[PDB]
Parts: C-alpha cells; sequence; structure tokens
C-alpha cells in the first residue's frame, strides 16, 4: 500500500494557473491510478480527475476540462495536478489519492474507481491579498472555574494570511484537553484563530506550557511560553 | 452527469444507536457505489466499495446496501470517535467522470452537558499594538446552541464581537466555543469591568465571568 505526501498550501492570484505535487511511497506506482479530489471550505467533495498510471491516460470533470491536468512519473513516483485560469471558486483543499489496480505491468487492470489512499490535501488560496505573518498572544490561566480543579489557558494567533496555521502544545506532548478553534475571518481581512487547553490548576507553577505556531506561508514559526 | 443526492445533508442520532445514512443516483449505477468517512481536518477514509464490500481496517458495524440508484449507509452502534461528513461516490460510467454526493454531517445526539466559562483578559504584549481582544471560552458542553453575551461596565456590547467553535469531539461529544471581543486599546483602557455572560440548556440559570482591567 502506498503513501501520499503532497506538497505545502499555496496563495495564487485569480487568473494564475497552480500546480501541486502528490509523492506515492511503497508498492509498484504503475499499478495504481491516481484521483485529485477537492474540497471548497464548507463544501462536499469534488471528483476532479483520475490519470491511468500506467497507460499515462487522464480523464476529467466535464466543468473542469480545458483548464486542468494531471500528470505522473513513473521515475519520481509523484502526481501532479496543475489547475489553470484560477477563479474564487477554485480556493479549496486539493486531495490527492489513488487505489491498487492489480497487476498492470503484466497485463491486468481492475479499474477501480474507488480511493482507497489519501494524501493530507493541500490549500489552495484564491486571492490577490498579500501573505502575512501571524502575532501569537498568550491567553492567561488567571481564569479558574473549578475549585482550584481545572484551569484554562492558549495562544491567540491573530492577523494571518491565508491559511493555514498550525497550532501543537509542548512540541506535541499536550495533547489532551486541546481545543484548536476553526480560524476566523475578522473585519480586518485577515484571519485569527485561538487555541486553548484545559489543565489541573493545581499544576500551573510546576508544568511548563508552550504553543507552537505554524504558518508556513509566510515562513512564520513560533513558540509562545504561557504563563499565569 | 450523474447526480449523486444525500439526504439529510444532516443526521443526529444517539450513541450507541444505529444510524442509517442515504445517497441516491439520478441513474443506475449498478453496485459501483462507495462509501467515505471524513472526520475534522482530515481526509476522507474509504468504509465501503462495491456498494457492501468493507474495506481493509474497516470495522463490522458499517454496513453497505442498495443498487442500482438507492443505496444506505448503516454504523449499528455508533460512538463519538464516529462523528464525521460521510460521503458516497459512484464510478459507473465511462469513460471515468465519477461524481461525489455532497455528504451527510452525522452528529452523536449525546446527553446535555453545561460548557464551562473561562475568560481571558489581553495579553500585554497585544496592548502595545494599540489593539484590545478579550477572548471568552465555553467549553465542552452539548448541544451546540449557546448564547454568549458580553458586558462591558454592565454595558451590552454589540456587534464588536466574534466566535468560532470546534467540531464536535471525538470523544466525548461535546462543542468548544470562542467569543472574541475586539476594541482599541484606547477604548479598552477607559473601562474597568469585562464580563461574559453564557446562556446554555446545561445551565440553571446564566453563568457570568469577568475581570476588571489591571
Amino acid at each position: 500500500e502506498v503513501q501520499l505526501v503532497e506538497s505545502g498550501a499555496e496563495v495564487k492570484k485569480p487568473g494564475s494557473s497552480v500546480k501541486v505535487s502528490c509523492k506515492a511511497s511503497g508498492d509498484t506506482f504503475i499499478r495504481y491510478s491516481f484521483t485529485w479530489v477537492r474540497q471548497a471550505p464548507g463544501q462536499g467533495l469534488e471528483w476532479m480527475g483520475r490519470i491511468i498510471t500506467i497507460l499515462d491516460v487522464a480523464h476529467y470533470a466535464p466543468h473542469l476540462q480545458g483548464r486542468v491536468t494531471i500528470t505522473a512519473d513513473k521515475s519520481t513516483s509523484t502526481v501532479y495536478l496543475e489547475l489553470r485560469n484560477l477563479r474564487s471558486d477554485d480556493t479549496a483543499v486539493y486531495f490527492c489519492a489513488g487505489v491498487y489496480e492489480g497487476e498492470a505491468d503484466e497485463g491486468e487492470y481492475d479499474n477501480n474507481g474507488f480511493l482507497k489512499h489519501w494524501g493530507q490535501g493541500t490549500l489552495v488560496t484564491v486571492s490577490s491579498a498579500s501573505t502575512k505573518g501571524p502575532s501569537v498572544f498568550p491567553l492567561a490561566p488567571s481564569s479558574k472555574s473549578t475549585s482550584g480543579g481545572t484551569a484554562a489557558l492558549g495562544c491567540l494567533v491573530k492577523d494571518y494570511f491565508p491559511e493555514p496555521v498550525t497550532v501543537s502544545w509542548n512540541s506535541g506532548a499536550l495533547t489532551s484537553g486541546v481545543h484548536t478553534f476553526p480560524a476566523v475571518l475578522q473585519s480586518s481581512g485577515l484571519y485569527s484563530l485561538s487555541s486553548v487547553v484545559t489543565v489541573p490548576s493545581s499544576s500551573l507553577g510546576t508544568q511548563t506550557y508552550i504553543c507552537n505556531v505554524n504558518h508556513k506561508p509566510s515562513n512564520t514559526k513560533v513558540d509562545k511560553k504561557v504563563e499565569p | 452527469d450523474i447526480v449523486m443526492t444525500q439526504s439529510p445533508a444532516t443526521l443526529s442520532v444517539s450513541p450507541g444507536e444505529r444510524a442509517t445514512l442515504s445517497c441516491r443516483a439520478s441513474e443506475s449505477v449498478s453496485s459501483d457505489l462507495a462509501w467515505y468517512q471524513q472526520k475534522p481536518g482530515q481526509a476522507p477514509r474509504l468504509l465501503i466499495y462495491g456498494a457492501s464490500t468493507r474495506a481493509t481496517g474497516v470495522p463490522a458495524r458499517f454496513s453497505g446496501s442498495g443498487s442500482g440508484a438507492e443505496f444506505t449507509l448503516t454504523i449499528s452502534s455508533l460512538q463519538s470517535e464516529d462523528f464525521a461528513v460521510y460521503y458516497c461516490q459512484q464510478y459507473n460510467n465511462w469513460p471515468p467522470r465519477y461524481t461525489f454526493g455532497q455528504g451527510t454531517r452525522l452528529e452523536i445526539k449525546r446527553t446535555v452537558a453545561a460548557p464551562s466559562v473561562f475568560i481571558f483578559p489581553p495579553s500585554d504584549e497585544q496592548l502595545k499594538s494599540g489593539t484590545a481582544s478579550v477572548v471568552c471560552l465555553l467549553n465542552n458542553f452539548y448541544p451546540r446552541e449557546a448564547k454568549v453575551q458580553w458586558k462591558v461596565d454592565n454595558a451590552l456590547q454589540s456587534g464588536n464581537s466574534q466566535e468560532s467553535v470546534t467540531e464536535q469531539d471525538s470523544k466525548d461529544s461535546t462543542y468548544s466555543l470562542s467569543s472574541t471581543l475586539t476594541l482599541s486599546k484606547a477604548d479598552y483602557e477607559k473601562h474597568k469591568v469585562y464580563a461574559c455572560e453564557v446562556t446554555h440548556q446545561g445551565l440553571s440559570s446564566p453563568v457570568t465571568k469577568s475581570f476588571n482591567r489591571g
């Protein structure tokens, strides 16, 4: 079975063209067919096209025909998706996916239409707005709800563009009770997002808490140590 | 174009009960129908193909059924970790021009849980930037319906706050909500009492959290 690893998030101006890569590792490349599925924010899935790797032939969705191209290079086990003359409606997460088709290099093909293996996706933002790194502000734990009991704390990742931004705690060690909210588009047109976490309050003075923020689109990677 | 319809677009069924998701095609697709499960911030996961074949590593509670134009997805013992949007996809036509239904969001209808409230003052670093963000948090509650009221010196604020809600937790089926009041450092400093008044079914009466500037 293959493991698909897609390229990073991208911002693209309306009318430009985007090319997304997908690296496949594992099984024999040519024994797989690959598909690109996209999902506009808050919307369902849209099948884009599929390439029959072995024959190097691809078919596409009627509405995207003419401005989309899917390619695959056996030598690098990489599948490519090229979308041209981008528009606002093209803003979405683009997913790479595939399925084993049998011993294709030995005369057989199942022509499976379903998708078993998926990539992590790639967010593509069609916009003319400027990329901007976020500021990371700490949410101080002075906030006590339970009798001592439970304390809350977090980080405010404010004014960045475009999406996405990832947040982790203690380099990934703290995952219990963590709630990272969906990004929100502010009045400014810039995004903001908070990541909070509840921990036993009797540990504020002994346990160190740090949020690990990353906005790859602007090469901004920050670590904010939160203190009460 | 073969249209795949999934209705309701949303369903709410109790934990431990059996969920029945629906999918129909604008025309016959025989048994070339697949089901996918997509959890928050995750890529779809193949559940069923050939209309009724469980894919590798898929629990037996997930069952495919139907053929032609009418299909059904069943999850016999709904758990918290089952929260997701389920999609059906047909792949019976040729040339290969497959289409997906628009999914059904499956909410786990757990018991009511009151929210735990926390209010956060602006950090000092942000204040240097001439802007102040006051954050209120409603943690692990159910149902999703919640009213957050901001008051500055008992003055009920409005149109100057934004809220964000997490998706149903995969462990306890609860939600978490953040309300962020935004105002100029200038406006902030000429005030003393900031309050967050929460209202939720699990609460006998409105719960408020607050702090005094400084």
